[PDB]
RNA sequence: UAAUUGCGAUAACGAACGAGACCUUAACCUACUAAAUAGUGGUGCUAGCAUUUGCUGGUUAUCCACUUCUUAGAGGGACUAUCGGUUUCAAGCCGAUGGAAGUUUGAGGCAAUAACAGGUCUGUGAUGCCCUUAGACGUUCUGGGCCGCACGCGCGCUACACUGACGGAGCCAGCGAGUCUAACCUUGGCCGAGAGGUCUUGGUAAUCUUGUGAAACUCCGUCGUGCUGGGGAUAGAGCAUUGUAAUUAUUGCUCUUCAACGAGGAAUUCCUAGUAAGCGCAAGUCAUCAGCUUGCGUUGAUUACGUCCCUGCCCUUUGUACACACC
């Protein structure tokens, strides 16, 4: 399984039916000039790093 | 001399006078608090400033009012406020500042009581949030 | 070395005493004893017949010993436990009045336990002496 | 904890008062599969018989297990008390029997024989096989099947 | 949520509007001063003008507000 | 080293504290680090407990949930099923008791096999119902983590042989080496699993 | 009755070559691998404990955590 | 001179107030020696109830309460000024016992 | 903002109710007052152990001092205080520190205007009308019924087990109640296996019951994964208690019998911290009868700190052929 990190850098907001999802901006830990904005279940915070099975799939929000 | 210590409804009241590290908590040694898994709680407040440390204080401890695990922690918050207590009027308010700062740094309510106390219970329910179990039909 | 019953706190000290009254040779046994369940709410008699009554005694002398005069009632309502109604909520009970009275009248009798002037049974002279004895004993013999 | 080896000397599933008993579990609960034998009635029978309640039945003795039964057929001639029998002062001569055989149900189907033939309350009700002690029919113990 | 009622923010409106050569910035010394120029029925109410009147100083001293 | 003496006897194995390295009344709490650098910050070996009861408040605030000793998170998480809601003093023991048996079996520090097994199956990435793969913030995977591996411990104790302290110990172990015998890496590759094919 | 009441002794050298081959002995194990029944799995490890090859890690009721001797 | 224990109790802890003080301000102008006014927890007569006079509605509970606040004066003093003593305090409300 | 809470905007200005304020309670206060109806030390007397005077103990008319614990009066204390950040421009909000406590500090009590053909005429010597009023629909007495069982539903209790049952031992609450014209709460002694009986005793109560020696829980053992020592339904026999009266078993106790139940479909409830859940206790009813309720404490999580998807609520705009108002 490809190995890559990320931090979040800026919470957005909430999204989902259920606001259950909260959009995040996360910035990747290895090539740190470029980010992607991601869909993440749980509680996140600032400086918060995650872990992206896929890489590079811009997450949208959650009608 | 007297501090005391409550973490619900038990209240341990410690005295503090000079002796030889002599600690009683219920006319037993401290050794022999017996929740058996607890014992290192009432240990923490000794084992944290200095393990032995300490020849010349005589802590005699008596619990009542709360259930075991509140009564530990009574007695636990008790005797480490009399030691901060003795330190302060008799020995130096250096040293004083000095275990208080090791203890709250450690705080686990060693000095500062924990203010959680139950919530009444209201009507139409069991506790005091849960109710009821409600049918429509 | 200074050593009294508060020293050894729960378990090694009244196993001790219990040990202590077994070889004494004194039974002081009622025959009650595997007949009978110690408690109205309990569902089987002591698991060990013989020794349940020693363990009993030594019980009631270090309760006796920890505090000030203490009554059959005191007794029944400490050695009781929770009862199993069946399908209905459980419920203290207390435990059975005679064995409490009988093992009372046998450290009476074996003079561990005298009378109070305001009532119940109080830890006599040679009762402090004989438990404390077995408190040093068992504190020299398991540290 | 010791040598048990006893190639030969186990037993079994055995046979005792009309009643098949297993001998792999201890003695007092093996023994409470007798009707009319408990858990506190085995245990103070095997304590009166002087056997070791912490060995398995199948291992006990072939003479324990005779005292064992003539202890519970004679209850009150080896001291054991009134109040511990099922059967005190039963209906017809007075004396307190412990019924233990396959006639545990022969002297319950006795009683309510007699209790349908004096056409008591108690006894319509078992004919009728209702709930005997007045406990509420509305809800409970409807399909008992 | 702790935003302060008309009954506080007028009556701390009132107290700077006639003594401001009077308590200063500070939540103690104001809080005696109101027990001595206003008559208020609760402690509670006393602590919760006397802080309004506090921020009110506080926020004065870097500009005026309206009113 | 230096085991000097007041009225009170208090042993020499309670007196051997904090002259030396800390560590647990057994185990070190120095010698354990997070297996990643995602799921620190949210795993809290050191500061060092003497004891998995540490009566705090966690749950007043979001986060302070994450400041709370590991090992107290996880036997708050064994404080479940119902009939033993509480039974805290329960929990404490049957950690302790899954500690040594850790110990026993590839000692390895069992602070740090525990740590490890949290970090393996902490669910990477998880669906949400809109059925879309999002992924799983640090908290929630040690939360997942806590969750699977207790529940697992849980259902394997449940009407068998072997105690409670032992299925923890085996899951535990199972998932700190990664291994798919564990219910706990089970539940996190099935739900990795359908959350790639919910992209 | 479903296993290893009693008899345990057609092979009651799985009592002493049983030491090697895992590290951690309990009730459970000895249940488990298939040599003694819980039933009496505790005596056996507190008769093998008093003489033989386990030492004690915590020996505490309702548990027992043995290991092998060095 | 006879020792004397006088009991206040009422539901009105201001009177009682007023007459424990009018107490203790007469036996300091007679000279008297007293143990301290002792005032033991106030028993709170709590009574709950259903709210409805029938079966309807929500099942809300309401409990009343009636505090009732008792204090002991004990004290030694003669008679004609025990007799004044216990004469002064006729305030309405507090119920006074005299014991010696 | 929790708020028609406020900043402010402004054909409105100035007000009233509601919210808030308030009151009760739960947190703290080595500060004041004061306590053989609360407690603590030391002297008396003084059993044990140890004997260089120390540990733990009893001394309820055995002294003295004190109020840390307890109690209850008067008060203090918090006002989101201080410091940052961020707000249009403020109202505020978010962090950290200090603090006993920073979510209206926690929980309540009280709680507007309009209504409902909502419930109650079976609370009322509240009550109109109608009916009945001596063979009564008044009232009383006996007996029965309200509980009756092919079945459907709601609130629940006990469980399905080893995170357990059982046996010993450990031995920790809080809220309360209790009898003088008299039978209430009952300690202690004795008898009884038990339930219980009996002789006394204390208590009109911070005094005695009562430290309510609660239960879960803890330790050490037995059990050993099996409808098993899980479970305790059903039933038989006997012993007691309340009551004038226990049959349709009041309840308690003993032995015996040992059912379903192997974690529960579609559905559906409650709940965000000392909370959920587990656990028992007091009170209410009460001669007796809790699986109920009202409170109380003991042990004490997980998860979230959001959203408007579902079910609803508030405000605004908008459409309406609705006004008995989308049933
Ligand atoms: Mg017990
Ligand atoms: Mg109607
Ligand atoms: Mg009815
Ligand atoms: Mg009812
Ligand atoms: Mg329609």
């Amino acid at each position: 399984t490809p190995v890559t990190l990320a931090k979040v850098i800026k919470v957005l907001g909430r999204t989902g039916s259920r606001g259950g999802v909260t959009q995040v901006r996360v910035e990747f830990l290895e090539d740190t000039s470029r980010t992607i904005v991601r869909n993440v279940k749980g509680p996140v915070r600032e400086n918060d790093i995650l872990v992206l099975m896929e890489s590079e799939r811009e997450a949208r929000r959650l009608r | 001399v007297q501090t005391f210590g409550k973490k619900k409804s038990a209240t341990a009241v410690a005295h503090v006078k000079a002796g030889k590290g002599l600690i009683k908590v219920n006319g037993s040694p401290i050794t022999l608090v017996e929740p058996e898994i607890l014992r290192f709680k009432v240990y923490e407040p000794l084992l944290l400033v200095g393990l032995d440390k300490f020849s010349n204080i005589d802590i005699r401890v008596r619990v009542t009012g709360g259930g075991h695990v509140s009564q530990v922690y009574a007695i636990r918050q008790a005797i480490a406020k009399g030691l901060v207590a003795y330190h302060q009027k008799y020995v130096d308010e250096q040293s004083k500042n000095e275990l208080k700062k090791a203890f709250t740094s450690y705080d686990r309510t060693l000095l500062i009581a924990d203010s959680r106390r139950p919530e009444p219970k209201k009507f139409g329910g069991k506790g005091a949030r849960s109710r009821f179990q409600k049918s429509y039909r | 070395p200074g050593v009294s019953v508060r020293d050894v706190a729960a378990q090694d000290f009244i196993n001790a005493y219990a040990s202590f009254l077994q070889r004494q040779g004194k039974l002081e046994v009622p025959g009650y004893v595997d007949i009978v369940k110690t408690s109205s709410g309990n569902e089987m008699p002591p698991q060990d017949a013989e020794g349940w009554f020693y363990k009993r005694a030594a019980s009631v002398a270090r309760h006796i010993y920890m505090r000030k005069q203490v009554g059959v009632g005191k007794l029944n309502k400490l050695y009781g436990g929770a009862k199993s109604r069946g399908v209905r909520p459980y419920k203290h009970i207390d435990a059975s009045g005679s064995i409490n009275r009988k093992v009372l009248q046998a450290l009476e009798k074996i003079g561990i336990v005298e009378i109070s002037p305001k009532g119940g049974r109080r830890i006599s002279e040679n009762g402090q002496r004989d438990l404390d004895r077995i408190a040093a004993q068992t504190l020299e013999e398991d540290e | 904890s010791l040598v048990v080896q006893e190639q030969g000397s186990f037993q079994h599933i055995l046979r005792l008062l009309n009643t098949n008993v297993d001998g792999n579990i201890k003695i007092v609960y093996a023994l409470t599969t007798i009707k009319g034998v408990g858990r506190r009635y085995s245990n103070l029978v095997c304590k009166k018989a002087d056997v070791d309640l912490h060995k398995r039945a199948g291992e006990l003795t072939q003479e324990e297990l005779e005292r064992i039964v003539q202890i519970m057929q004679n209850p009150t001639h080896y001291k054991i008390p009134a109040w511990f029998l099922n059967r005190q002062n039963d209906i017809t001569d007075g004396k307190d029997y412990h019924t233990l055989a396959n006639n545990v149900e022969s002297k319950l189907r006795d009683d309510l024989e007699r209790l349908k033939k004096i056409r008591a309350h108690r006894g319509i009700r078992h004919f009728w096989g209702l709930r005997v002690r007045g406990q509420h029919t509305k809800t409970t113990g409807r399909r008992r099947a | 949520g702790r935003v302060r009622t008309k009954t506080v923010k007028r009556a701390s409106k009132a107290l700077i509007e006639r003594y401001y050569p009077k308590l200063t910035l500070d939540f103690q010394t104001n809080k005696r001063l109101c027990d001595e120029i206003a008559t208020i029925q609760s402690k509670r109410l006393r602590n919760k003008i006397a802080g309004y009147t506090t921020h009110l100083m506080k926020r004065i001293q870097k500009g005026p507000v309206r009113g | 080293f230096t085991p000097v003496v007041l009225a009170t006897p208090i042993p020499e194995e309670v007196q051997q504290a904090q002259t030396e390295i800390k560590l647990f009344n057994k185990w070190s709490f120095e010698e354990v680090e997070v297996k990643d650098a995602s799921l620190v910050d949210y795993v809290q070996v050191r500061q060092p407990i003497f004891v998995a009861h540490t009566a705090g408040r966690y749950a007043n605030k979001r986060f302070r949930k994450a400041q709370c000793p590991i090992i107290e998170r996880l036997t708050n998480s064994l404080m479940m099923n119902g009939r033993n809601n509480g039974k805290k003093l329960k929990a404490v023991r049957i950690i302790k008791h899954t500690l040594d048996i850790i110990n026993v079996l590839t000692d390895q520090n069992p602070i740090q096999v525990v740590v490890d097994a949290i970090t393996n199956t902490g669910p990477r990435e998880d669906t949400t119902r809109v059925r879309q793969a999002v992924d799983v913030s640090p908290l929630r995977r040690v939360n997942q983590a806590i969750a699977l591996l207790t529940i697992g411990a849980r259902e394997a104790a449940f009407r068998n042989i072997k105690t409670i302290a032992e299925t923890l110990a085996e899951e535990l172990i199972n998932a700190a080496k990664g291994s798919s015998t564990s219910y706990a890496i089970k539940k996190k590759d099935e739900l990795e699993r359908v959350a790639k094919s919910n992209r | 009755a479903q296993h290893a009441v009693i008899l345990d002794q057609e092979k009651y050298d799985r009592i002493l070559k049983e030491v090697p081959t895992y590290r951690y002995v309990s009730v459970s194990v000895l249940v488990d691998r298939l040599k003694i029944g819980g039933s009496l799995a505790r005596i056996a490890l507190r008769h093998l404990e008093k003489e033989g090859i386990i030492k004690p890690i915590s020996k505490h009721s309702k548990q027992a955590i043995y290991t092998r001797a060095t | 001179i006879i020792k004397i224990r006088i009991t206040l109790t009422s539901t009105k802890v201001k009177q009682l107030e007023n007459v424990s003080s009018n107490i203790v301000k007469n036996a300091e102008q007679h000279n008297l020696v007293k143990k301290g006014p002792v005032r033991l927890p106030t028993k709170v007569l709590k009574i709950s109830t259903r709210k409805t006079p029938n079966g309807e509605g929500s099942k809300t509970w309401e409990t009343y309460e009636m505090r009732i606040h008792k204090r002991y004066i004990d004290l030694e003093a003669p008679v004609q000024i025990v007799k004044r003593i216990t004469q002064i305090t006729i305030e309405p409300g507090v119920d006074v016992e005299v014991v010696v």
